[PDB]
């Protein structure tokens, strides 16, 4: 497995993916922050194959934070057995123990929608240990529910953590600046302008004129979105995932197809987005349809 | 002691905040105007519905609700008396945004100088919100709400509530409040005016592009690259269009309201922005001085140091719609 | 454990470390209060070894507090067996018991992220004894879960408690009452304008002019944050630990390395700080790039 | 146990009159006035005997609960067993000797929630509703007939810290029953000076010492709404530290100022360091 | 108050230059704007621009404007708003000789004394601060040093 194989279909620039690996290998924990529909989930499973350099699923683990995750679930907690409770090692604790089984081959833990949960509660002891410097046996620490006999848990050096925080919902944002230092934030853009998105459309029996038209109309909209900051900030800007999908059958792209997209998905999205004057909604829907 | 009619001020605040019938209210003073907005504003919200934010609650109850926290359950031995520590998501209107409205309504109620009818409706509304908890307001509370999860409508009333809170002073009695004489002080009136134009320009001047532009001195210093000692210089507004760039500096002075000597100290700031600013496009460079006057508006033009500069005034107190014409009329002349 | 190993690498002034050592021997309950990235955790491991004068793990114990941390785990409590409930000595109880055996030798307990948990819920009864004056067997107390009143627990005079608190969050404006009385705060400056911070960069193949230019910018930036009180206090200001990291390979400092660091650490951090004024973000980011 | 108490003689007598009537006193005041010390000594005076056994002292915290205080169900090896609390146990001792006076000291009473802690018993501990007549069945009592009555001999003494900025409003439940009593810092008093005079301190050092702190205490009280009077610094630091026989002099004083008063000023004055520098200078210069 | 102090400081410097610098000629001179407008010939609306203190030498003419500003007295951001005025005086003034132009800013400070030199738009402008409350005789000796340097 290699970069060329992965980046065949990805619409993200090569520039970021190398930037991602530059920060990740030095820092070992990163976050990909971008609006919904920019392939954050898509790349992250692919990155796992790059760093290990091989396609093995065991070295990868993927989870999502649902605002109901707790330290009892992630690392150490008490679970009922039949009549009486027992201590159950969580998923990450189970993973790190696998990770130190072989240090040579790198291990990835991928956490989608990291922004949601109260991360200070979930990681707890790990928030210190996750960081690149604070790894290995030197920084061994005893956990909360650890046995009376001293047993200490350290994040092994090989482990890499990747997080996927969407920037649309503002409330669900990391404001724990102590925590935001452990992670490195890589913005992911919508991906319209790039040819690698365009080539994907052209190959599926598409006119280059409509393709170039599509990106021109969208980028105008996102600037209107990006210009505001009170309600609709830079982060809300529309992703490219809508246009990607639904063309596998052989449906060629045309305004008839775009008309279904805009009326059905984007037009509801816009009216909720603005929700001050309908005229602004009528303007942008008609611009795309026009 | 002449000042702007109070009703007109509210419109400048509205643009200042970036987002109605005032003919009905007979109380000329500002708090009468402002309270009627908030008092009616809350009522507009309730029709559609106030914000309900799911607040998680971890509490000790006699049964399973949502997710039981096993650790707190066994550690406190709550199972034995038929109780568990369980986490669940109560849906309340007690959000920080909503609490602020209610606490301000108390302030509006307590104000000694206020229309009686206005207080009557407000006291009803305070009663109409039983669940919400009263709060002791500070700016720090509003600071937390800059995230703007709330709707575009809520952010308006919160700005109103922010204004009242800051402009509240104790009066005759320890409990009651008295409104600040906002109009008299130049600094806050000017900061309104400077922000009023910047937000006004983005809305109306769709033709031109509007940005506040930071400027850097042409200087070099043998001592320091930093140049910290030099004054920090940031334009009030720059309104760039392909045909012409333009910087405006606007300020509110009491002396200028008098129809004698003239206060033009702000001009000293302006030239240096023109000089230090260098245009890549090289279409032209122009400046405008705009101040508020009461009776009438006069515009003059100047060619000072190779720059085209305007000294102009606007007759606030005339009428708000005509004022909108007058403000756009001015920018048309100079921008072109 | 000679000071010579400890104190050169540290960026914090040799003046302030002395003050830290004074209060710690005197009061034995010390809190290092500083923003993220100023080496609070870094010093505390070293300070313990300074005081003892030797590198021994046994005499030093480290833990991180979080919301799940409770008395029942920290000091004493009952843990379920397959069915039964067995009392279990907690960390601090077990640790002090080690300290009782050797009264002369100094013992250190390091409590990171102390603000996250309410101290009262964790320490509880022991906040009475934990204070500096109320130590030794004369003030012995029987614990909440003790089978009989005869068994007693007293925090021996030898142990010193170090607590690492970060003023990076808005909630901490309401500082806990428990901390102030029993712990003595020490403020950690970020320390860009320090000789040793520069010397770290200079040894790593850095131009003297480039380093000083950086210090002028950051000191200016942190000063901007210090002016505000409503949204950003003094404690929010940037630390010195973004720049330290990432030079282990031998990659020389330059604007390129700084450019990655600003884009991936300090630019989004400013987006979070200065939401209301987007241009204010741009004002600094280009200034920092400059 | 009354040979050298820095607090004035008038107040300590007033407390004795107030305590014998109300039976529930709360001592306010800044930290470092020996609130525990005076209360501990006052307890012996009320009995008239300097005996530890009758007196018991506990420190309240937010997680202090009724289960610890009175009755709880802690586990034994196999099954849950009811465990007597502190106060419950204390009263069983008080019942033995009704003629004698038993006294309970509750430190930092404001910090905890009184109702969850005392529970049912809060009604009884008020002086009126005391004795056998007002006996009530307890919450965990298996049999209705067994009841708990607060005897008349029991007196409850509470220490409350004024200094904290965090405090906004005192609990209602506390104020209705307890009679708050304010303890002044007592930095300038005869007995405190005479205590210092007997120790190797010259009269000039005393007036220098009292004068310099007095202005600082006066300063905080002057800014009344900004900061309460109770923030004003106490005297306990100057008492402590002289057990070694060291002569008290300005050389000795500078340690306490820099070590103890200086952080206190830093925490109290978070706004202006320049103001702090002014007041540190005067103490020594 | 500051307005009295700032107005005072200007006058104190003005006469100070008259007494001590016997060699140089010191005047407060009224200046005229470059501006020409069809609307008003007199330019009455425009501000009256009068130099705080002008000292002239054969090599160059020095213009100084100094004021009392509260922030500089304390120990961060620099309150040098009056620098905007200074350029407008220099720019507006085109000397008949055209040889050179002199600019200096001097501010009252208590703790310390600082001097800097700037070349901003090709014009000679210098900013310095003098400690006040040290002692009248040596401070006078100190002020004399500043005028000597920048006058050159
Ligand atoms: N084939 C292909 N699909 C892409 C590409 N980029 C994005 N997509 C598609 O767009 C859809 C969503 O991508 P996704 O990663 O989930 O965006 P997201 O930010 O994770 N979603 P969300 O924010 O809602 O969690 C998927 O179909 C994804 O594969 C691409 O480059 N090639
Ligand atoms: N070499 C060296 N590294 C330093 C110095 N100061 C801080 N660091 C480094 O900065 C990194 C993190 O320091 P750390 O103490 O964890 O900061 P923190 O305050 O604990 N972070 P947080 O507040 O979020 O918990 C470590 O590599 C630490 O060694 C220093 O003076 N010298
Ligand atoms: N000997 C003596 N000690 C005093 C006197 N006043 C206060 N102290 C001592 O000051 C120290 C602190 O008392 P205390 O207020 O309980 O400490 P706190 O918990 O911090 O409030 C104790 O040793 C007190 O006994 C006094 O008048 N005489
Ligand atoms: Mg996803
Ligand atoms: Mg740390």
């Amino acid at each position: 497995y290699c970069l060329e194989d992965a980046l065949n279909d990805l619409f993200i620039p090569e520039t970021t993916i190398e930037t991602i690996l530059k920060r990740l290998t030095i820092k070992k924990n990163i976050i990909l922050q971008g609006p919904p529909g920019v392939g954050k989930t898509f790349v992250a499973r692919r990155l796992a194959y790059l760093l290990t350099g091989e396609k093995a699923p065991q070295r990868v683990n993927m989870v999502q934070f649902h605002q109901s995750y707790s330290y009892e679930d992630f690392i150490q907690g008490y679970r009922p057995n039949g009549v009486g409770f027992r201590r159950k090692d969580g998923i990450f604790y189970n993973f790190c123990q696998q990770a130190k089984e072989q240090p040579e081959k790198k291990y990835i833990f991928i956490i989608d929608e990291i922004n949601r949960a109260n991360l200070s509660k979930v990681f707890g002891e790990v928030m210190m240990l996750m960081e690149h410097d604070k790894r290995g046996e030197n920084w061994s620490v005893p956990l909360t529910y650890s046995e009376n006999d001293e047993e200490r848990f350290y994040v092994p050096e090989n482990v890499y953590i990747i997080g996927l925080m969407n920037t649309a919902d503002r409330s669900l944002a990391v404001v724990d600046y102590a925590l935001r230092r452990r992670f490195s934030f890589i913005d992911i853009e919508p991906g319209f302008d790039t040819p690698q998105f365009r080539n994907f459309l052209l190959n599926k029996k598409a006119e280059p004129s409509f393709v170039e038209s599509l990106c021109q109309k969208m980028n105008e909209l996102n600037q209107e979105i990006s210009k505001e900051a009170t309600i609709l900030g830079k982060g809300f800007r529309i992703g490219h995932s809508y246009f990607c999908c639904g063309l596998e059958d052989g449906t060629s792209p045309d305004t008839q197809w775009l008309n279904e997209i805009v009326m059905t998905d984007i037009a509801p999205l816009l009216e909720e987005y603005f929700f001050d004057d309908p005229y602004k909604q009528q303007k942008w829907t008609n611009k795309l349809l026009g | 002691q002449p000042v702007i009619p109070v009703r007109n001020i509210y419109y400048m605040l509205t643009y200042a905040w970036g987002y109605a019938n005032l003919e009905a209210i007979p109380g000329n003073n500002l708090l009468d105007i402002l309270g009627y907005v908030l008092n009616k504003g809350v009522l507009q919200l309730s029709r559609r519905g106030l914000e309900l934010d799911y607040n998680p609650n971890t509490e000790i109850i006699p049964g399973i609700k949502g997710r039981i926290e096993f650790a707190k359950t066994i550690r406190g031995f709550h199972l034995n008396h038929g109780k568990t520590v369980s986490t669940f998501d109560m849906l309340n209107e007690d959000t920080l945004a909503n609490r602020i409205i209610k606490s301000t309504l108390a302030i509006l109620i307590k104000h000694e100088k206020l229309n009686s009818t206005i207080r009557d409706e407000a006291r009803s509304l305070y009663r109409k919100l039983p669940g919400i908890s009263t709060l002791h307001l500070t700016p720090q509370h509003f600071s937390y709400l800059n995230g703007g999860k709330n709707t575009r409508y809520y952010k308006f009333v919160i700005s109103v509530c922010k204004f009242i809170v800051n402009n509240s002073i104790p009066g005759q009695n320890k409990g009651h409040y008295r409104f600040y004489d906002f109009e008299r002080n130049e600094k806050e009136m000017s900061l309104l005016y400077q922000k009023f134009l910047y937000e006004f320009c983005r809305r109306e001047l769709t033709s031109a592009n509007t940005t506040r532009s930071y400027l850097k001195w042409d200087a070099s210093s043998i001592s320091d690259q930093s140049l910290n000692l030099l004054p920090r210089m940031e334009t009030d507004i720059t309104i760039r269009s392909s045909e012409k760039i333009l910087i405006v500096d606007a300020k509110y002075y009491k002396s200028i309201f008098s129809r004698e000597k003239f206060h033009s100290q702000n001009l000293y700031q302006l030239m240096n922005y023109l000089w230090s600013l260098k245009p890549e496009n090289g279409e032209n460079i122009g400046g405008l001085l705009i101040y508020p006057h009461v009776d009438t508006a006069v515009k003059h033009r100047y060619k000072i140091n190779g720059f085209d500069i305007g000294l102009c005034t606007v007759n606030l107190g005339q009428e708000w719609p005509c004022i909108h014409q007058e403000l756009l009329d001015i920018f048309d002349e100079y921008l072109k």
